[PDB]
């Protein structure tokens, strides 16, 4: 007879996850290639405007 | 015009002028007063600089000894510019210079002081800082608001004179 061993249980365990979860994230690449540009963009705005002004002092002196 | 490299090494002349030429006291502003009251010195004194350069122009390679009558009256007309500044604006002056001194003697990081000096030099002095060659469509650039390049930090005497000239109504 069987008595004292292990057993599974009286409606077994509940399904685990066997499928690849590597789910899609992040944005469209054209969003980032849209805020790249737009981040770029405007540094070279900041850039070019402080080398006038550095121009402009540069007169003054 | 080249620089000296290479072990060079000083030497000085214990000598005088000759008799020929009249005596000249001379300029005893060091570099923060000089780039102070450089516009100053300039508006006051344009054309005696302009007919010593012109000399130093016209008969050329003498140069030096030709020369040296108005090398005389530049040299007095600035002294007289540094001194009219003195007696009127010592102390805002000063606080120029004073922030000239640090700030590696750029005019970019003294605006608060500079509108202090401005002023009391225009109202009592009566002489204009202008900046020439600039055609209109084109602002000047110790006006402008809010520049692109603000210094690291304000000069704390400048700017407590900066805020008391506004409560008082001055500037
Ligand atoms: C220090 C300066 C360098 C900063 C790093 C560069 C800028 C960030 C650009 C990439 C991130 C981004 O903004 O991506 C934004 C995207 C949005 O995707 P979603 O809409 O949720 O996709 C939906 C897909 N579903 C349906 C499957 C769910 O991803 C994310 O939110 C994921 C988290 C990003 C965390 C940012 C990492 C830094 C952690 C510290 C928080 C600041
Ligand atoms: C210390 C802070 C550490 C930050 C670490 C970085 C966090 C990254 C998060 C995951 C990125 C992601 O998921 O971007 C996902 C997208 C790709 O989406 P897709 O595969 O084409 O799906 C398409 C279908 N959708 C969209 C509906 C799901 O990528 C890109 O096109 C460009 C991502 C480049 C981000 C580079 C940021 C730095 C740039 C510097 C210049
Ligand atoms: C080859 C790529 C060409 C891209 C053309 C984009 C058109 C944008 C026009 C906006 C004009 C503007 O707003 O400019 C204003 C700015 C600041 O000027 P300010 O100092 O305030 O003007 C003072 C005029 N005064 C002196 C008379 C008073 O000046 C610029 O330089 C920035 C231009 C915006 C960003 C350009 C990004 C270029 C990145 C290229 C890297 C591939």
């Amino acid at each position: 007879p069987s008595v004292g061993q292990d057993l599974p249980p009286v409606g077994g365990y509940e399904p685990v996850q066997w499928r690849r979860n590597l789910p899609a994230r992040g944005f469209r690449p054209l969003v980032y290639l849209a805020a790249l540009c737009g981040i770029c963009g405007y540094g070279f705005y900041r850039a070019l405007g402080g080398i006038q002004e550095r121009r402009e002092l540069k007169r003054e002196k | 015009p080249r620089e000296a490299a290479a072990h060079w090494v000083p030497f000085e002349d214990k000598a005088n002028m000759p008799d020929n030429v009249p005596d000249v006291v001379e300029v005893g502003a060091t570099s923060a007063p000089l780039l102070s009251a450089s516009y100053f010195i300039g508006a006051k004194c344009k054309p005696y600089n302009d007919d010593f350069m012109l000399c130093r122009e016209e008969s050329q390679g003498s140069g030096a000894i030709d020369c040296l009558k108005e090398g005389r009256r530049v040299t007095r007309c600035a002294v007289s510019v540094i001194e009219d500044i003195n007696k009127s604006c010592l102390d805002e002056f000063r606080l120029h210079w004073q922030c000239l001194e640090q700030n590696n003697h750029q005019l970019s990081g003294c605006r608060k002081a500079e509108a202090l000096l401005n002023k009391c030099v225009f109202t009592k002095l009566n002489l204009e800082k202008k900046i020439p060659g600039l055609r209109p469509d084109e602002e000047p650039v110790f006006l402008k608001k809010d520049p692109w390049i603000k210094p690291a930090v304000d000069d704390f005497k400048s700017v407590r004179a900066y805020a008391e000239a506004k409560k008082n109504g001055t500037l």
